[PDB]
């Protein structure tokens, strides 16, 4: 069972460009930036809450690592989408 | 010579009573200097019901 | 003109005290334990002896080593203990009971009492409406052991107002009261006050100052000054006001013509062949000049229009071109991805889709100084009253950013109306509850046996009888809003009758001082000594001005 | 019952996220809200970059996603190019560039 | 003086362990300090176990009930910025604003952290 996202970012590439097709050295392209970005963010996280003399991570470490890792537009854009997600999934009444 | 009476204002109450026929309508209605109670005929609730008058309308 | 406001003036004469003479061991005393003032004096007296602030400092000497203690008006004596002053109160309750203790000990002291094992005297105290168990346990405890004292009787200070002003004890009113933590509407039906049927809003004075402060620090956040409370508490009680209708207020509250009147300043406190050619040119420019100096004049006005034109033209193809989403960045793209996909004039195109961050800057300079240039020609030969923000900040005037005086100035346009219609409508200051005039609509229209429609007597007889009591009715305009939303709501013909009285905040005391004058319906209220030894401090005497038990 | 993803509004998966940062030993204690915030992350972060790659594949008129348009869609993006101005690419190109004079 | 006049003011203001105004029992407790945000949990946690020990009755006035219900009308929305009539809200922080120019140079510009306390003043964070 070796693992690797090809089916999430082949919907949300069909969502908005249906006719097109993605080539399987591209297709590695996309599977290891999604797990680079995923070790620098979590490393950062890490760094942070050994920090703070705190033994758990929670959202606020990651939203702090978001801030610190991408440039601005990008910082602010995903900082939004991610608090949009969050109080999407706490209000689940 | 004849004579205009006008009620007009915001509804507060709109409670209709039957006996499938509706015997008659109490409609509250709502204005700046006051609010006022009116009593209702059957055919003018059919007319309030044509024009889709709901709670809130003037 | 700016006003200028400051700290509130320190006072110079120390509190006094009264005599020891003409105290007697039998008369009652009163005592207003507000969150904001203390209220205190004897019976026989129609006005309190000594009103001071709920505040005490340890005052720490360095060279004696000795802790001191000042409460009160003592507190108003220098700007270091004024600052440091702390309040027995968190919030609606009392957390820390030894403040309480030695400020009741600073107040026996003052009152020129001669005590013999205690306090003689039975006190009348106020409190909250649905107090907790543990506060009533607490004051039954430190009453009844540290004080000895033989009667306790507890009420709301709304009520106690509404006593003095109807000493008669059985009539029909409402009381709406605006203290410095919440705001109470209490109905009363025959002289006894329906708690089942009492609402409040976690709203007061406290709170609004805070709205205040918080609006001020989010409008101007570069000010290099600091504002205290006490200032914002001054601006506040000098320039806030009800409107009449918030509707449209604000409509028309950031025009010009509204803001010369309705614009308050405040004020912090501070402390050779190419040569020769050029000289030819200019000699005709000069030649032509003082020929037509119209023409040329005009001339140049084109030419400084055409200027200006390409300037805009320029500033619009750069903000174009820093937009990702903008259809000049898919052309630009398009035209890379077409050198970058499949002569002298594609080698050219080539170099001309390089990019040019400083060229277009120094493109733009070189535009500036040729506009300066066509603008040096004509006169040879961006309104801020379109700008709502300016208006927001600055008001009607122009601004200097160079000036001293203009850098500490603050405007009051929109906070003037914007601060007191939150206890009309709570949701803006963050409470998710029902305004004033909600909850009386709801008690007057679909309660004590008033169906939506008609009234009942005794709903007319609430109507008739309106009183507006607490600190915080100081704010004009409050009652003449109170009687247009109840003439709104209301059926009409109906007569409306509100009633405030001079001060607002004094009535309570005189309440306590009439219940404690009129001795027959005193005996009601009062709580012995065995009466708390035999049912214990889980104990609730019911009577017609103060709280009832929990459950039925 | 149902996914957390579709809880939060997503496609990327939560408890996958959720599994890879509990024994990748980052710290002993995870909260809730941390999958689902990487999560959305992921999701603009990928949806950005497949945004760009395809406008560059439907720019050279051909119907697939080739590393070339990957490349055109890192180095022409401004902030893209910085989050990415160490990663080597495979198979990717260099972008067109002539310094001015040596254009006679 | 100013260091020497308020001496003279605590020097008339004294307060002793045996103090006159007090009784013979002083017996002076020890008590946590018991702030007001855990007042409303205890006296809640007290009133559920008074009410289940009843359902193994009803409340008259209690702090509780005293508390103001929801407005049933819909609420009228202002701008964060200006106070004025809220028109329109940005979708990326959820502010609502006046016109284009607030939103051009607050709404757009503003520094991430700014916006919650714009929200915290409605109760929106």
């Amino acid at each position: 069972r070796k693992e690797t996202y090809s089916s999430y970012i082949y919907k949300v590439l069909k969502q908005t460009h249906p006719d097109t097709g993605i080539s399987q050295k591209s297709m590695s392209i996309l599977n290891s930036f999604v797990n680079d970005i995923f070790e620098r963010i979590a490393t950062e996280a890490s760094k942070l809450a050994a920090y703070n003399k705190k033994s758990t991570i929670s959202a606020r470490e990651i939203q702090t690592a978001v801030r610190l890792i991408l440039p601005g537009e990008l910082a602010k854009h995903a900082v939004s989408e991610g608090t949009r997600a969050v109080t999407k999934y706490s209000s689940s009444t | 010579k004849e004579t205009k009476e006008v009620y007009e204002g915001e509804v507060t109450e709109l409670t209709p009573e039957d006996a499938k026929t509706i015997s008659h309508v109490i409609v509250g209605l709502k204005s700046a200097k006051g609010t006022k109670t009116l009593r209702l005929d059957p055919t003018i609730y059919e007319s309030i019901q044509r024009e889709k008058v709901s709670i809130g309308d003037v | 003109k700016a006003v200028v406001i400051d700290d509130p003036p320190l006072r110079q004469t120390p509190e006094p005290f009264d005599e020891q003479s003409a105290y007697n061991p039998q008369s009652p005393i009163a005592i207003d334990f507000g969150s904001s003032k203390l209220r205190a004096g004897f019976v026989n007296h129609a006005t309190p002896t000594h009103i001071f602030p709920n505040a005490l400092t340890k005052f720490r000497d360095r060279k004696l080593n000795k802790n001191f203690t000042f409460v009160g008006n003592d507190t108003l004596l220098d700007q270091a203990v004024r600052s440091q002053s702390r309040s027995p109160f968190d919030g609606p309750f009392v957390t820390n009971w030894n403040l309480t203790e030695e400020i009741l000990d600073y107040t026996f002291h003052h009152l020129g009492v001669v005590p013999d094992n205690g306090i003689p005297n039975p006190i009348l105290l106020t409190e909250r409406l649905a107090t907790v168990q543990s506060q009533r346990t607490n004051w039954y405890q430190i009453l009844f052991e540290t004080y000895n004292v033989p009667g306790v009787t507890f009420g709301i200070d709304s009520l106690f107002s509404f006593y003095n002003y109807n000493p008669s004890g059985n009539k029909t009113g409402l009381v709406i009261s605006c203290g410095h933590e919440d705001t109470n509407v209490i109905p009363v039906v025959d002289g006894a006050g329906i708690l089942t049927d009492a609402k409040r809003i976690n709203w007061g004075g406290h709170q609004a100052v805070d709205y205040l402060n918080d609006l001020m620090a989010l409008k101007y956040p570069y000010f290099p000054t600091k504002m205290s409370y006490l200032q914002y508490e001054t601006m506040y009680k000098d320039y806030c006001y009800v409107s009449r209708n918030y509707d449209e207020d604000i409509e028309k509250i950031l025009t010009l013509e509204n803001l010369d009147t309705n614009d308050v300043v405040v004020e912090a406190p501070f402390t050779e062949r190419v040569a020769k050619e050029e000289e030819e040119k200019k000699l005709k420019e000069q030649q032509w000049r003082e020929t037509d100096l119209n023409g040329w004049i005009k001339d140049k006005r084109l030419k400084l229009n055409k200027l200006i034109k390409r300037r805009k033209e320029k500033l619009k193809l750069r903000d174009e071109m820093k937009d990702r989403k903008s259809q000049v960045s898919q052309n630009r793209m398009k035209n890379l991805a077409s050198l970058a996909e499949d002569n002298d004039e594609d080698w050219l195109i080539y170099t001309d889709i390089t990019q040019n961050p400083e060229a277009f800057e120094e493109a733009l300079e070189y535009e500036y100084k040729d506009i300066v240039e066509l603008e040096r020609l004509l006169l040879e030969h961006y309104d801020w009253r379109n700008s709502i923000l300016h208006l927001f900040l600055r008001g009607p005037r122009p601004h200097d950013s160079e000036n001293i005086h203009e850098q500490h100035q603050m405007h009051l346009n929109v906070e003037r109306i914007r601060v007191p219609e939150v206890i009309f409508q709570p949701t803006m200051g963050g409470q998710d509850q029902a305004g004033i005039c909600e909850l009386s609509e709801t008690i007057l229209l679909k309660k004590f046996g008033s169906q939506p429609g008609k009234l009942s007597q005794t709903s007319i007889d609430m109507v008739n009888n309106v009183l507006i009591t607490g600190g915080n009715a100081k704010v004009p305009g409050l009652k003449e809003r109170i009687v247009k939303e109840f003439t709104g709501f209301l059926p009409t013909g109906t007569n409306i009758t509100v009633n405030m009285s001079s001060d607002p905040s004094l009535d309570a005391w005189k309440g306590m001082a009439a219940l404690a004058r009129n001795e027959e319906q005193y005996r009601k209220t009062v709580i012995s000594k065995k009466e708390y030894e035999e049912y214990g401090p889980e104990y609730i005497k019911e009577h017609k001005l103060g709280n009832t038990k929990y459950f039925e | 019952s149902q996914s957390r993803s579709a809880k939060a509004g997503l496609t990327f998966p939560v408890g996958r996220v959720h599994r890879l940062l509990r024994r990748g030993n980052y710290a002993q204690r995870i909260g809730s809200g941390a999958p689902v915030y990487l999560t959305a992350v992921l999701e603009y972060l990928a949806a950005e970059i497949l945004e760009l790659a395809g406008n560059a594949a439907r720019d050279n008129k051909k119907t697939r996603i080739i590393p070339r348009h990957l490349q055109l869609a890192i180095r022409n993006d401004d902030e893209l190019n910085k989050l990415l101005g160490n990663v080597t690419i495979a198979q990717g190109g260099v972008l067109p560039n002539i310094h001015q004079n040596l254009l006679p | 003086e100013r260091l020497l006049f308020l001496r003279s003011v605590g020097e008339r203001n004294e307060i002793g362990f045996p103090s006159r105004f007090k009784s013979a029992h002083y017996k002076k407790p020890t008590r946590r300090h018991k702030s007001a945000r855990q007042l409303i949990s205890d006296e809640n946690k007290r009133i559920n176990a008074l009410l289940t020990k009843a359902n193994k009755l009803v409340p008259k006035a209690t702090y509780f009930s005293v508390e103001a219900p929801p407005s049933i009308r819909p609420a009228k929305k202002y701008c964060d910025v200006t106070g004025l009539k809220g028109f329109y809200k940005s979708p990326t922080n959820n502010i609502r604003y006046h016109n284009a120019e607030i939103y051009q140079l607050i709404v757009k510009p503003m520094a991430p952290g700014v916006d919650q306390e714009y929200l915290k003043l409605r109760g929106a964070n």
